[PDB]
């Protein structure tokens, strides 16, 4: 019973520059039950901002929200590496309270190279009666690039899992490992197998591959 | 009537029999406060006040001086010197229906404790923010009431109780409420020792 | 102190029905009002309901008008929600959150928060994890710096602690989501950047954890 799209998708600056997260709304809300809060990685979410103007207790006095009418603005007049989080907009309003998509912000890092990697099956699992091959991307930036599976020259878009890891602290980059899983039935009739990258950082895609019956 | 706006009956000029509602073996509570229940008709006082009203069985405790919940702090206060009596009795058969009964309410929500002996009825929508309310309910802005939920099922506990509280007011004045006076047969032609009215 | 304190993780069935509770200390319970919400691993946060403490009225979304129930007790300070007819859509986080009040005015945005239960749906029975070899290639790597790792494979209820060198070194090593398949299994794997001088010269033993079967194995590689 209210749409709250919010902007920008996602946002993406370095520590100290100012940002502007805005809630908006498809029919009129009054600002004095619209809240903002903030969710860290795997916490429970702290409120920031009640009635869309007013802060809360314990937030620093750099956060700031606006909140006009019906189109509800969030100021962050300074970035912090403690700054980097999820926030969320609610609406109070006798209506079903809903949330908006939530903006993530990540730290403008710069654009590294996602070393292809891979790693053939194991006897153990090949005593199992099963198939399994991993290509790895390490130490990236951005997070965006995908990986694509060769088997014998062709892709495989059916059993293949990809995973990536949240952003680091040290170096602050992603890595993604994607597995691509078989019977070994499978495993025992095809031999060559291929992965490739896509990134922004590189011009081509780089290939790392293996051939069967060769660890 | 409900207890948040309780009757009260102003009864004068008659001759009160405080004695026979004594012994009705009806009231399954009867206390009195400042006054002795056995010397009823012998103390006679200006003006004495009936305040009705109903509520549930574990409530009734909080309706002495002194007490404080719920029903003592924004519904109806006795003050620390009240003189007077208070009476309740279980009347399941008629203020409670299979599924409940909901024509009995009761005050939740208020700014402050009531003063003894006040009534209040408005129901402006109390503001448990700092929001101004104007009157739409939703969040910190509830509605006061909140109905009895009297189903003939329950315990003694939630089964619903009415309460008839007398507040014998004495003022300087002549003390109309008086109580009945024993009149002895006639004995004539003995020495006797008479005591005619007066 | 001001908080909430919720029940532990719950692992049901599709079909039935499961009921969380969390608990109120540090405030004025009696004039507050408890909202639940719910997320996804990675989801937006989606709300479930709300329920005032002292009249007990209560307001669901759409979805959830007809599978849930929230309730308090006054006497001990605590919320309740019931979720009935599961289905494997719901393994999440749920939250309950109030605002801070006591007994004469408060205030008017939800600030304290419970630590959220995670409740998993999963007809699956209780398993435990294998660990397997991801082999160094003898020559993946020119003398740079090379990757050799841990796959974890078919191992349900979650969570799976992994280490290596009885957890001593630590420098370089990424441990990956866990990732929920067709055969209900989870599966996580973990990696470290080694040289190929250093995995003919460097010596690793991988740890695995999981205690609800009691398992601790070393895989040499």
């Amino acid at each position: 019973e209210i749409v709250l799209t919010q902007s920008p998708g996602t946002l993406s600056l370095s520590p100290g520059e100012r940002a502007t997260l805005s809630c908006r709304a498809s029919q009129s809300v009054r600002s004095s039950y619209l809240g903002w809060y903030q969710q860290k990685p795997g916490q429970a979410p702290r409120l920031l901002i009640y009635g869309a103007s007013s802060r809360a207790t314990g937030i620093p006095d750099r956060f700031s929200g606006s909140g006009s009418g019906t189109d509800f603005t969030l100021t962050i007049s300074r970035l912090e590496s403690e700054d980097f989080a999820v926030y969320y907009c609610q609406q109070y309003d006798n209506s079903p309270w809903t949330f908006g998509q939530g903006t993530k912000v990540e730290i403008k890092r710069t654009v590294a190279a996602p070393s292809v990697f891979i790693f053939p099956p194991s006897d153990e699992q090949l005593k199992s009666g099963t198939a399994s091959v991993v290509c790895l991307l390490n130490n990236f930036y951005p997070r965006e690039a995908k990986v694509q599976w060769k088997v014998d020259n062709a892709l495989q878009s059916g059993n293949s899992q990809e995973s990536v890891t949240e952003q680091d602290s040290k170096d602050s980059t992603y890595s993604l490992s994607s597995t691509l899983t078989l019977s070994k039935a499978d495993y025992e009739k095809h031999k060559v197998y291929a992965c490739e990258v896509t990134h922004q950082g590189l011009s081509s895609p780089v290939t790392k591959s293996f051939n069967r019956g060769e660890c | 009537a409900s207890v948040y706006a309780w009757n009260r009956k102003r009864i004068s000029n008659c001759v009160a029999d405080y004695s026979v509602l004594y012994n009705s073996a009806s009231f399954s509570t009867f206390k009195c406060y400042g006054v002795s229940p056995t010397k009823l008709n012998d103390l006679c006082f200006t003006n004495v006040y009936a305040d009705s009203f109903v509520i549930r069985g574990d409530e009734v405790r909080q309706i002495a001086p002194g007490q404080t919940g719920k029903i003592a702090d924004y519904n109806y206060k006795l003050p620390d010197d009240f003189t007077g009596c208070v009476i309740a009795w279980n009347s399941n058969n008629l203020d409670s229906k299979v599924g409940g009964n909901y024509n009995y309410l009761y005050r939740l929500f208020r700014k402050s404790n009531l003063k003894p002996f006040e009534r209040d009825i408005s129901t402006e929508i109390y503001q448990a923010g700092s929001t101004p309310c104007n009157g739409v309910e939703g969040f910190n802005c509830y509605f006061p009431l909140q109905s009895y939920g009297f189903q003939p099922t329950n315990g003694v506990g939630y089964q619903p109780y009415r309460v008839v509280v007398l507040s014998f007011e004495l003022l300087h004045a002549p003390a109309t409420v008086c109580g009945p006076k024993k009149s002895t047969n006639l004995v004539k032609n003995k020495c006797v020792n008479f005591n005619f009215n007066g | 102190q001001m908080q909430l304190v919720q029940s532990g993780p719950e692992v049901k069935k599709p079909g039935t029905s499961v009921k969380v509770s969390c608990k109120a200390s540090g405030f004025t319970f009696s004039s507050s009002a408890v909202q639940w919400v719910r997320q996804a691993r990675g989801q937006h946060l989606e709300w479930i309901g709300w329920i005032v403490v002292g009249s007990g009225n209560t307001n669901y979304a759409q979805k959830f008008q007809e599978r849930v129930t929230l309730t308090r007790d006054m006497s001990t300070r605590t919320a309740y929600m019931e979720l009935s007819s599961l289905r494997s859509e719901d393994t999440a986080v749920y939250y309950c959150a109030a605002p801070n009040c006591n007994s004469t005015t408060c205030h008017d945005g939800f600030d304290i928060w419970g630590q959220g239960t995670v409740v998993t749906v999963s007809s699956a029975s209780t398993k435990g994890p294998s660990v397997f070899p991801l082999a160094p290639s003898s020559k993946s790597t020119s003398g740079g710096t090379a990757a050799l790792g841990c796959l974890v494979k078919d191992y349900f209820p979650e969570p799976v602690t992994v280490s290596w060198n009885s957890g001593a070194l630590t420098s370089g090593v990424h441990t990956f989501p866990a990732v929920l398949q067709s055969s209900g299994l989870y599966s996580l794997s973990s990696v470290v950047t080694v040289p190929s001088s250093s995995l003919g010269t460097q010596t690793y033993i991988c740890n695995v954890n999981h205690k609800p079967s009691n398992t601790k194995v070393d895989k040499k590689v």
